[PDB]
């Protein structure tokens, strides 16, 4: 009964630990000793985008590398043109408590969500010349923490109730559900080829999910506190986590264990966001000490600092062509670096 | 009449200016540096204080040529410099008075009307600051214009320039306008604001025992008002008689003796503001020392 | 040329700068309380108008917004506590049911001792005030707290004991004033009390931003 | 018997995770290093472009 | 979406007239509006422009000082007040819709127009021909030329292609020299380079005959081409 199953679970955990131990024949901290350092990286602000009336909580770059969308605590979305700094759209929401954004790959729709347990989908191309709500998805129990499009027809969301869901937009019903976490889920990230995804959920644990089959495949552990950010390495077989104990880490999906940790003794504050550069050589991280750090992914050293915001950096993103960086903070400004 | 030997005034001015000079520079420069780092917070009042410090700083930088002259007794420069320094000192003194008045009025209004005071913007303060600067600058021109003297004595400067002869009616009208727009109105405003702040800072009770903070605030308000009054009253009460006597209007010997004896001490007393105000306004508060 | 994009952007800025004036007058208050604290009756007797509920009203030409978190508040997570722009927190706590005081105390010392609410004052409404009187004249309050010193059948002693027991839970008392009141069914003066406490909070903030101490 | 179902679910999940084909760390190291080396020329934020082709300057 | 015009008819020399236009089915206060004109047997000619928020107003060279454009948003109405009429003002007048932001499609809906009868440093654009006989199932091309280069330093080429069928208002085919409009079948194409442009129609079908026009939108005033007719 219960005791035999528990014993078998313990035996399998011992097997997993032994299999992970037996594969550690080398490390990046030694193999990467033949890599020339990237040197000192220096960046300057090109544009400053003004107009939000409160804290900024999310952003997402478009797929043409020119338009972007952001959401604020006063309950608004703004769609910006960044080459000229012109505002293209300003969308007012139904409730001021918003926490996430997404921008569709084709450019026809956007989405948002928050403490109302509902995900709203807006249509940007109508014959009447306005923006109207196309769909409202309801059925979650906790608040909404992240949302990412797959195409014009399907979406995937994560909640603060230990669940994730894949939805078909046309009918509005949950096509599949993913369960297994114990605490609230903070963030998820999609694969480049759009077949799998990863999520981190306040257990200091991360899980890898298959979209269509609907089960968890791998589980990674090692942090000491909540995981607040996650993203994929460009070729889709690695990912990086940022947590609330002032530490980032790198995981590989095939070796099933950790490779490097990124942390320095002068940081005593947690992470808010991570992202990679186009070739995978730089890792950008945002902190609660008002600055952003640019790390060398392979040697685990500090290559640069971005400073100029006066409050916490909460949002951070890199374009699809790789020619700019955008940061958003609690002082209600967006900045573009290049 | 029997004019006494007025010679001690040179050493008095020299020693007083030497004593005022160094600590005033140090305090005002450090205070300006400190104030330029609190502009990042939500605070908006700080604007006025900035201007105040600037005035006082340019006051204490106007002393060194006086210290040179009062001990050297020779002016190996041109007359434009003499008139320029002579003008700068008084411009700065009156700008300081105006900004103290504005500080008191703002300090009253944020305590009398706590809700409405959330719709005040910095650009209005910048407008008022620029208007005050311009009006005082264009008002202090008769100080160098009317003392355009010593055309045959190139060695004479600040202390012992002559006096151009003026009509009695025009002179008395100008002096009364100066007296009204320089002393009476700021005194009335500061008295009224002090009263209205003391009424609405100690009277209202509260459940949380925070009487100590209210009492400390009342002490700071009262002490600022007292320092203003004591520093700036005697000079403005003796200036009128001194100027009338120096213009040959008054001929009674005893008042001439008293005025000529008293004036230098009044000047030295009024010149202490550029040292007292930085200490009194922002070297007692708790929140700037970081 | 197609530079009408710039003119369109200027038109959008003209509306943002209009709403910025209204977003600087509104006063937000976060409402918390127990399950049996008469919360529904308290709010429904003020004549005002599931995720988050919001209520709007006006006192003396000042707009107040009351934010009600209906049972989601049990979350012990920082990211959920994104209510740090509020002017104050308003607790409704019962005192007539002597067996429910420990729960309210444990809730109170859990909320007040949090960091994120360091800049917000706290109001405490001891509720119904009359069933407590009936209990005192029939049963003694010593049967539950073996810490009271005084007359077990005097209402005043009970009131001071409860108020001091609540005030003893907080630390760093001088950060922001803590107010308390006794209300039964008044419903008509509650606006006066909340208005006065918020006004005193703003006055203390002004005495500090203006460098008066 | 909810506890029985929970235990069986946990056992099945651990059995699924235990039977995963793994590789050595060195091969992952070589793969990541090779990908980074291959695409180094097209990375603008690491090898800044002249201002003539810079859309932001 | 619908725009309906009123005010036409017969007028004596001199005098005055006022034309009005009523919009229904869209957000009238976010669009800019044009008045365009067509002589009885000639091509199209542009008349006036009013912007959103009433900030900018443009007139043609031969109408300034006599014509006035105005709008009313709480009733969705547009007015053209026109005075001191000549014999050269006899024409058919259309009202046109246009919205500008990054990636939009101007000139994409025309009204039905009204008839009014009365008792240089500009860019020049030239059509190749006045008529081209065609047969169904063929592939045909049209071309037009300009006196300046329409390519700007930001990368856009401002050439527009419209088609007018017998008895109907014009319709947008191509905007900014390469892009298709909504609802237009993908058998139309257009390309070219500075000072030479060509439109290609593949597999001609019925109800695809009429007149084709090319227009520029680089600087005001906007000017039209002479017109190419296809006969089946
Ligand atoms: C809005 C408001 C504004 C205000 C305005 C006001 C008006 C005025 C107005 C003005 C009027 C005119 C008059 C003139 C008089 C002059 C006097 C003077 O100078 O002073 C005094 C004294 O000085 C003298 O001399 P010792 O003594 O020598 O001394 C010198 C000196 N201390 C130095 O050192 O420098």
């Amino acid at each position: 009964e219960l005791d035999q199953l528990r014993q078998e679970a313990e035996q399998l955990k011992n097997q997993i630990r032994d299999a992970r131990k037996a594969c550690a024949d080398a490390t990046l901290s030694q193999i990467t000793n033949n890599i020339d350092p990237v040197g000192r990286i220096q960046m300057r602000t090109r544009r400053t985008l003004r107009g939000h009336l409160a804290k900024i909580y999310a952003m997402h770059w478009g797929t043409d590398s020119r338009l972007l969308v952001s959401a604020s605590q006063d309950g608004k979305l703004i769609i910006w043109d960044s080459y000229t700094t012109n505002k293209v759209h300003a969308i007012p929401l139904r409730s001021s408590w918003v926490m996430t954004c997404a921008y569709a790959p084709s450019g026809n729709y956007v989405a948002c969500g928050g403490l109302d347990n509902i995900c709203s989908i807006y249509n940007l191309k109508t014959r009447e010349g306005n923006v109207r709500v196309s769909r409202e998805l309801a059925g979650h129990t906790g608040y909404l923490s992240c949302c990412r499009f797959l195409d014009d027809n399907q979406i995937v969301t994560s909640s603060g109730d230990t669940t994730c869901a894949l939805w078909d937009i046309e009918t509005g019903q949950q096509t599949t559900t993913f369960t297994g976490h114990t605490g609230d889920v903070m963030s998820l990230s999609l694969a480049p080829d759009t077949r799998l995804f990863v999520s981190g959920a306040c257990d200091a644990s991360a899980k890898l999910w298959d979209v269509r089959e609907g089960m968890c495949r791998q589980t990674f552990t090692g942090h000491e506190s909540d995981i607040n950010a996650i993203c994929f390495f460009p070729n889709g077989n690695a990912f990086a986590t940022g947590s609330d104990d002032a530490t980032c880490r790198l995981f590989d999906l095939r070796a099933d264990q950790e490779l490097m940790t990124y942390s320095h003794d002068n940081i005593i504050c947690g992470i808010t966001s991570v992202s990679f550069s186009k070739s995978g050589r730089l890792l950008l991280a945002g902190y609660d000490d008002f600055n952003c750090n640019v790390w060398d992914a392979l040697k685990a050293d500090r290559a640069g600092v971005l400073a100029g915001h006066d409050n916490r950096v909460s949002c951070l993103g890199v374009t699809d062509d790789g020619m700019a960086v955008a940061t958003g903070s609690w002082d209600s400004f967006l900045k573009i670096w290049n | 009449c029997n004019v006494t030997n007025v010679k001690f005034q040179y050493s008095l001015y020299a020693t007083t200016y030497i004593l005022i000079f160094i600590p005033g520079l140090l305090a005002n420069s450090a205070a300006l540096w400190v104030l330029c780092r609190f502009i990042s917070k939500k605070n908006k009042a700080i604007i006025f204080m900035i201007n105040l410090s600037v005035a006082d700083l340019a006051h204490v930088l106007s002393l060194p040529l006086r210290i040179y002259y009062y001990i050297s007794h020779h002016w190996p420069f041109q007359r434009a410099l003499c008139l320029l320094c002579f003008y700068l000192k008084y411009l700065n003194m009156y700008a300081s008075i105006c900004f103290l008045t504005c500080i008191s009025l703002q300090r009253c209004f944020f305590l009398l009307k706590p809700f409405r005071a959330r719709d005040w913007k910095r650009r209005y303060d910048v407008g008022i600051s620029a208007a005050i600067w311009i009006v005082v600058g264009t008002a202090c021109l008769p100080f160098p214009i009317l003392r355009s003297t010593d055309l045959n004595n190139n060695k004479s400067c600040f202390a012992d320039l002559g006096y151009k002869q003026m009509n009695a009616v025009a002179l008395v009208g100008m002096i009364t306008v100066a007296e009204l727009a320089g002393f009476v109105i700021p005194v009335i405003i500061i008295a009224w604001c002090t009263w209205k702040t003391t009424i609405s800072l100690r009277q209202p009770p509260m459940a949380f025992q925070g009487i100590s903070e209210r009492q400390k605030a009342l002490r700071m308000v009262f002490m600022c008002a007292a320092v203003f009054f004591i520093c700036f009253t005697p000079y403005h009460i003796n200036f009128i008689f001194y100027t009338m006597v120096k213009e040959t209007i008054i001929s009674s010997c005893p008042v001439v003796r008293i005025a000529l004896y008293f004036h230098p001490f009044c000047l030295c007393l009024a010149s202490l503001c550029c040292l007292l105000d930085p200490i009194l306004y922002y070297f007692m508060a708790s929140e700037f020392r970081d | 040329e197609d530079k009408a994009a710039a003119e369109r952007s200027k038109e959008i800025d003209k509306c943002l700068s209009r709403e910025k004036t209204y977003v600087k007058r509104l006063v937000k208050i976060l409402l918390l309380g127990a399950d049996n604290s008469g919360k529904s009756t308290f709010l429904k007797q003020m004549r005002i108008i599931k995720g988050i509920h919001e209520y709007d009203f006006e006192i003396k030409n000042v707009p107040f917004k009351m934010v009600d978190v209906g049972g989601q508040r049990s979350e012990r997570k920082r990211w959920f506590e994104c209510f740090d722009s509020v002017t104050s927190i308003l607790f409704l706590v019962d005192s007539s049911d002597f067996n429910r005081l420990t729960e309210s105390l444990n809730d109170f010392e859990t909320i007040v001792n949090n960091r994120v609410f360091s800049n917000v004052s706290i109001i405490l409404f001891l509720n119904k005030t009359d069933l407590l009187e009936e209990k005192v004249q029939i049963v003694s309050i010593k049967d539950y707290f073996l810490e009271f010193e005084g007359d077990p059948h005097c209402l005043r002693d009970v009131q001071k004991f409860l108020v001091e027991c609540f005030r003893n839970k907080r630390r760093d008392q001088q950060q922001k004033p803590l107010y308390h009141h006794f209300t039964t069914a008044i419903n008509t003066e509650n606006a006066r009390l909340i208005f006065r406490d918020v006004k005193d909070t703003i006055l203390h903030d002004n005495l500090k931003q203006l460098m008066l101490q | 018997t909810a506890s029985i179902a929970q235990a069986r679910k946990l056992v099945e999940q651990l059995k699924m995770e235990a039977n995963i084909d793994r590789i050595k760390v060195s091969k992952a190291a070589a793969d990541l290093m090779a990908y980074c080396e291959a695409h180094a020329k097209e990375d603008p934020l690491l090898t800044p472009v002249p201002a003539s082709e810079n859309p932001f300057r | 979406v619908q725009l309906v015009e009123s005010g036409g008819g017969l007028v004596q020399p001199g005098g005055s007239r006022k034309l009005s236009c009523s919009a229904s089915g869209f957000a009238f206060s976010s669009f800019g509006m044009h008045w365009v004109r067509q002589a009885p047997e000639k091509g199209l000619e542009w008349v006036a422009y009013i912007s959103s928020g009433s900030g900018t107003i443009y007139y043609a060279d031969t109408v300034k000082g006599r014509f006035t454009i105005s709008r009313d948003d709480p009733k969705n109405t547009l007015f053209l007040q026109m005075t001191s009429l000549r014999s050269e003002d006899t024409a058919m007048y259309y009202c046109v819709r246009s919205i500008y932001y990054y990636g939009s499609s101007p000139f994409d809906f025309w009204g039905q127009g009204t008839t009014l009868t009365v008792s240089s440093a500009d860019i020049v654009m030239t059509q190749a021909t006045s008529s081209v006989p065609v047969t169904p199932g063929e592939s045909v091309s049209i071309s037009c030329r300009s006196s300046k280069s329409l390519l700007h330093s930001n990368g856009n080429t401002y050439l527009y292609w419209f088609l007018q069928r017998p008895g109907q208002s014009p319709q947008l085919l191509i905007y900014r020299m390469s892009n298709l409009a909504s609802g237009v079948p993908d058998r139309f194409s257009g390309s070219g380079s500075g000072t030479a442009f060509t439109l290609t129609i593949s597999r001609l079908e019925a109800e695809d005959v009429g007149v084709y026009y090319c227009m520029q939108h680089l600087e005001y005033p906007l000017t039209f081409g002479a017109g190419t007719k296809l006969e089946l």
